[PDB]
């Protein structure tokens, strides 16, 4: 009998009433010190927004600065920039290396938790604009949540973990629609709002392979999802489901690498496979507008929504990045599987096979 | 001893710390009639503690009965 | 010289006077001055600390503790 | 800007299900409770007035004092007014202690006084047995520990030693002596309960001494009182209290208020209403404040809470202990008190009294409708001010007995339940308190009331007292208040924020208590709570489905009614509900339904698994903490079939 | 059914969240051992 175990669940909804009620919560609170902070960072984060700003009207100039390069344990997997604070995440296999790139030392190392067959694939940063976390989710379906990731009194923290589904996962974060649309092999892109933590819609995908990539428009339902047969479908999720997609246009066959999408409202859908040939698509068109072709044996790929640079990579060590129409900028000199541009300044981070992190800025 | 002298603390209070400066002679005397008034103020006396605390360092008074009444005081245990 | 203007200072400074942790402040500050104006030897210091706390203070001031200290300060030397 | 953007953004992952840990509050060692409630069972009354005859110790003054027990003896004679003044005296204590067994002793042998203590002793051996001493006719006494009575023929006082006295009575006792060099009685019991303890090896706690002065201290010879100035405090507070005030210089406050307007004052001791009654209800909320803010709690609760008398004499000593303090003269108590005489609320007590017979002209002669005092009115003023600035652990409010008192009334209970509810919001550790003054039996008697203004603020209250102490569960049904709560639940215009607090006071009281469980059974509540199951409040959605799911925690009988009400079906559709609150309560209602199937009809089993596969479908879910639940809803399900499982398992092996 | 409810268990044996994992494995443990 001493195996029945009982949950403090009912027990901690009782505390409800131990807290007081009629009072003033202390989010409401103007003169809070929390809001203060809050307010203090929301005025550090409209800085950020306007002093980037500032730099893409300068137009972009030629980027080699290198501000630093460290040695990871583990091979770079994903790598995201946090839009305000400098905190680089740079995961591995098994690990979350969280680098800085103004004091230049590692602030965290830790353990995903999952097997060794298993792959971090995607990363995001929830709440980026305050109290920020860090979603993670597994190739093979399990996704969580990390907080207190690079912080001096604090230690790491998994709010939540939920196996979903069930290329390996990708994920789209819409902040300000609260939902997460999780995919990969299966035939079907599940949308799990994060309010009700319940699955709203389960879109099928209408297509053998797998969906390698996965990008949608903020303020609109446009997402947009590569395919590994290279077909790059888009649905909306506002009419029926089976009426859900809208176009399917084919012009690739091979993985796409990072089907990438821009937040402006004249959307236009960079996709780059293996084969390495862009072909800017639009979601009201079915062909393709303009079409490139910039290195042969394609293995990663970044964009950036702000600045159009197509961060592309090479089995030779260069680093060609290029615009969106085509033109030369740069090819920097040393299989580079990641590399990650910031949400506003223009920062590109590049991670070649070896396990080694750069962070580069123009002037 | 036998009155109520919570309504004139500072009335006395404040002519004792003066006491304790302006003449020696008088400390000893005037020490003991201040411990006398904190037991019978009690917790109503902490307000004055502050201000008599720095004039007992500024002549190193060192009472045993008074001592020991602050010490009560502050831990809040009675007798 | 310096005691008398730092309490003009904050009693001035109290001019904005619902959140409950400027509630404590102002209550840790009030009582730390009623404490002064009923203690401090300077009889002219605790005349200007007592003259401070005007019509805006008197929410604090009819506190039972608040209270206990005032009833002192009628039996004042001065 | 770009900070409208900003504040308009759902944070996610970030409620109280997930910063805080979901893990229960440790409850704290809830001493509130009275030990033991004690009974005066019975009363001494040694009177050794020696009516007619002057002590030759004390010689008194040709006016002296003469009134004893408010009559003059010399006026109706020796022998009668010996026995009226007993049978007054008897009278004066059954205000107090109507229910007690009197027995008078008049100026008594030393052989009556023992058989009278031993007859006493043997009708409530366990029992506590008042004994009232009054020597004002007899020398007093000596220092050797001895006690003055008479011989059979009223020739010679017979002196009777103290510790015979304390041999006859038992333990549990109290003494009041009311003589002159009283403090010697008591120095010298306590030396024979010493001694006793010295013998004991090869009932001091117990006993009780009240003294009306010190040793060296004598009795006053004032003409304007009484001879029997202590015992008239003790037994008659209001009395002196008023000829007193009458006595000091505040009378030229009140010009037109002699002691024949006291005599001739309107009303009684009973009527709250009446001027009479409004000075004796005021008297005991102030008395009672001022022993609970000098006193430390332990002893406030063994002399103030035990036993009614006892509270009612020490109240009236505190009086005493002012009263005569003014002419020289200390009582004395055996569980030493700090001096109460400068609190603060004596001055309340003074102006409450101008306040009251200032009006008496007018009253009298005049015939003016007696206005209330607003002093009841204005202490709960100052305990509302007090709640303003009380978030903090500051000292406690000096008014809460008199929320207390206030709440006895009808006409000041609705702003005192309210204001009583916000104070027991600020935190547990006012509810504590609350606990500590004894609050409990007076907030459980007000469930009997039908007022439905009240239903609000009842609901409110005992939320908060059951949400720190949940053996409350068992008074609230012996009293059956578990009823009133059925109708607030049963109220579709009660407002769903008090709805739910009253779902909740359900699920304390049923929580694993069979009896309780089979007492709201009986009162449907499985029927009542499936009516409002699809409400559009979350909070009561979710508690209604924990309520739902402990009354048929191990209650067959419970689970019956739900299968004909058919529960677990309409408990599906919370299955789907936004909030996992919502989720996970269903989860754990539906998983203690299935845990009780205690080898029922084929039905069960077939119900059971329309459960299983319902909640089966509940894997993919994004809430870790419902799935929690889910598997502590399967635990039940796999130790009611463990031998089924067992197959299931040795087959993949 | 018995069947199903113990795949279900094993989906809860093998959860992200250790909490979840640690309380369906003990549960799942006290089948085995009877």
């Amino acid at each position: 009998i001493s195996a029945t175990v009982q949950t403090g669940f009912c027990d901690w909804s009782a505390r409800y009433f131990a807290q007081p009620v009629m009072k003033i919560p202390e989010e409401h609170d103007l003169e809070s010190q929390i809001r203060k902070e809050r307010e203090w960072r929301f005025l550090r984060n409209s800085r950020v927004r306007r002093q980037a700003q500032q730099v893409i009207q300068k137009g972009i100039t030629r980027l080699d600065d290198q501000i630093f390069l460290n040695r990871n344990p583990g091979v770079p997997s994903v790598v995201k920039f946090h839009p305000f604070t400098p905190c680089i995440a740079v995961a591995d296999k098994d690990s979350i290396c969280f680098w800085d790139w103004e004091k230049g030392e590692k602030l965290d190392y830790f353990h995903n938790g999952n097997p060794r067959y298993t792959r971090v694939t995607a990363m995001e940063y929830l709440n980026g604009q305050d109290c920020s976390l860090l979603l993670t989710a597994t190739d093979d379906g399990a996704i969580r949540v990390w907080k207190n990731f690079a912080d001096l009194e604090k230690n790491p923290e998994m709010v939540t973990a939920w196996q979903g589904l069930s290329a390996g996962m990708v994920v789209d974060w819409e902040q300000e629609t609260g939902l997460l649309m999780s995919s990969g092999d299966v035939r079907i892109v599940r949308i799990w709002d994060t309010d009700r933590e319940m699955k709203v819609q389960d879109i099928p995908t209408g297509a053998d392979s797998c969906v390698t990539s996965l990008s949608c428009d903020s303020h609109r339902s446009l997402i947009v999802a590569g395919l590994g047969d290279g077909s790059i479908r888009v649905y909306d999720r506002r009419m029926a489901l089976s009426e859900c997609r809208v176009m399917t246009y084919r012009e690739h066959t091979a993985w796409v690498v990072k089907a990438s999408l821009q937040k402006r409202p004249d959307g236009h859908i960079v996709s780059v496979s293996v084969n390495g040939d862009v072909r800017i698509f639009d979601p009201r068109m079915p062909e393709s507008v303009n079409v490139l072709q910039i290195v042969k044996g394609l293995t990663a790929l970044d964009i950036h929504p702000q600045a159009d640079l197509i961060a592309c990579g090479s089995v030779n060590q260069f680093t060609a990045i290029y615009n969106s129409s085509g033109e030369l900028i740069n090819n920097i000199k040393y299989a580079i599987s990641c590399l990650a541009f910031h949400p506003h300044w223009p920062h590109l981070a590049v991670g070649s096979n070896d396990y080694y992190i750069s962070v580069y800025s123009v002037e | 001893e036998s009155l109520d002298f919570t309504d004139y603390a500072s009335r006395i209070i404040h002519p004792i710390v003066r006491t304790l400066d302006q003449s020696p002679e008088l400390r000893s005397t005037a020490m003991d009639t201040l411990s006398s008034l904190v037991f019978q103020l009690g917790k109503k006396y902490q307000i004055f503690i502050p201000m008599v605390n720095k004039v007992l360092v500024r002549h190193r008074i060192n009472h045993q009965r008074y001592d020991v009444l602050i010490c009560r005081i502050v831990k809040g245990y009675t007798l | 010289e310096i005691r008398m203007e730092a309490a003009r200072t904050c009693s001035r400074l109290l001019t904005p006077s619902v959140s409950q942790t400027a509630v404590q402040v102002v209550a840790d500050v009030l009582s730390k001055l009623l404490v002064v104006g009923i203690t401090d030897p300077d009889p002219d210091i605790r005349y200007c600390v007592l003259a401070s706390l005007d019509e805006r203070f008197d929410a604090h001031l009819a506190q039972a503790e608040n209270l206990q200290a005032l009833f002192v300060a009628l039996n004042d030397q001065v | 800007e770009a900070d409208l953007t900003d504040w308009n953004l759902p944070l996610a992952f970030m409620k109280k299900r997930h910063c805080e840990k979901i893990e229960g509050s440790k409850s704290l060692a809830q001493s509130w409770r009275m030990k033991d409630r004690m009974k005066t069972v019975s009363v001494a009354l040694v009177l050794c007035l020696n009516v007619g005859v002057d002590p030759p110790d004390v010689v008194k003054t040709t006016p002296c004092a003469r009134l004893e027990c408010w009559i003059d003896p010399l006026s109706m004679g020796p022998q009668k007014a010996l026995e009226t003044i007993g049978a007054n005296l008897q009278k004066q204590y059954e205000n107090w202690q109507p229910r007690a067994r009197y027995k008078q002793s008049l100026d008594p042998t030393v052989d009556e006084v023992k058989k009278l203590c031993t007859s006493l002793r043997r009708n409530a051996k366990e029992e506590r047995v008042l004994f009232h001493y009054n020597g004002h006719g007899v020398p007093r006494p000596t220092v050797n520990g001895e006690v003055w009575v008479f011989n059979k023929n009223y020739t010679q006082y017979i002196p009777l030693s103290i510790y015979d006295l304390q041999t006859w009575m038992g333990s549990p006792s109290i003494f009041v002596y009311d003589c002159s060099n009283a403090g010697l009685i008591v120095k010298s019991f306590k030396q024979f309960a010493l001694q006793r303890e010295q013998e004991l090896e090869v009932s001091m706690k117990n006993c009780i001494q009240l003294a009306a002065c010190e040793a060296t201290e004598l009795l006053p010879m004032i003409p304007d009182l009484p001879a029997d100035l202590f015992t008239s405090c003790l037994t008659t507070p209001i009395k002196i209290a008023l000829r007193w005030f009458c006595m000091q210089k505040c009378v030229s406050l009140v010009p037109g208020v002699t002691l024949d307007l006291i005599e001739k004052i309107p009303g009684r001791l009973n009527d709250r209403r009446t001027p009479l009654g409004e000075l004796n209800w005021i008297f005991t909320a102030i008395t009672d404040t001022i022993a609970w803010n000098v006193l430390p709690r332990d002893l406030f609760q063994k002399l103030f809470r035990q036993d009614l008398l006892v509270a009612s004499l020490f109240r009236n000593f505190l009086l005493a202990e002012r009263i005569m303090r003014s002419y020289n003269c200390t009582p004395v108590s055996s569980p030493r008190l700090p001096p109460t005489y400068m609190h603060a609320m004596w001055q309340a007590w003074d102006l409450a009294v101008d306040i009251c017979l200032s009006q008496l002209p007018t009253i009298i002669e005049e015939g003016t409708a007696f206005r209330h005092s607003p002093f009841f009115a204005e202490q709960l003023t100052a305990f509302q001010v007090w709640l303003t600035m009380g978030v903090e652990n500051r000292n406690p409010p000096e008014q809460l007995p008199i929320v207390l008192q206030v709440l006895l009334s009808q006409v000041h209970r609705l702003r005192a339940l309210d204001l009583l509810g916000r104070f027991l919001d600020l935190g547990p550790w006012a509810v504590s308190l609350a606990l500590s003054v004894g609050i409990f039996p007076y907030v459980l008697k007000l469930l009997q009331s039908s007022a439905r203004e009240l239903r609000p603020l009842l609901v409110f209250i005992w939320a908060k007292i059951l949400a720190v102490d949940s053996s409350c569960q068992a008074d609230l049904v012996k009293d059956n208040g578990h009823k009133y709560f059925l109708s607030v639940l049963a109220d579709p215009y009660m407002p769903a924020e008090h709805r739910t607090m009253t779902a909740f006071i359900l699920a304390v009281i049923v929580n694993s208590y069979h009896t309780g469980q089979e007492a709201c059974l009986q009162g449907n509540l499985i029927a009542i709570c499936l009516e409002q199951l699809n409400d559009p409040h979350p909070l009561l959605r979710q508690w209604v489905a924990i309520c739902l799911g402990r009354i048929w925690q191990n209650f067959d009988s419970a689970r019956w009614c739900g299968v004909r009400d058919s529960a677990h079906e309409k408990l599906y559709s919370l299955l789907s509900d936004p909030i996992p609150e919502v989720r996970c309560a269903a989860v754990f209602a539906l998983g203690t339904f299935v845990g009780n199937s205690a080898e029922r009809t084929d039905h069960s089993t077939t119900i059971d698994h329309n459960v299983a596969m319902m909640l089966a479908q509940l894997v993919s879910d994004g809430s870790p903490m419902v799935r929690k639940e889910l598997v502590v809803a399967l635990s039940h399900l796999v130790v009611q079939y463990e031998s089924n499982f067992c197959t299931v398992a040795l087959q993949f092996i | 059914v018995y069947t199903q409810i113990w795949r279900v268990l094993l989906h809860l044996a093998a959860d992200p969240y250790p909490e979840v994992s640690d309380v369906a494995m003990k549960v799942l443990n006290s089948i085995a051992y009877k």
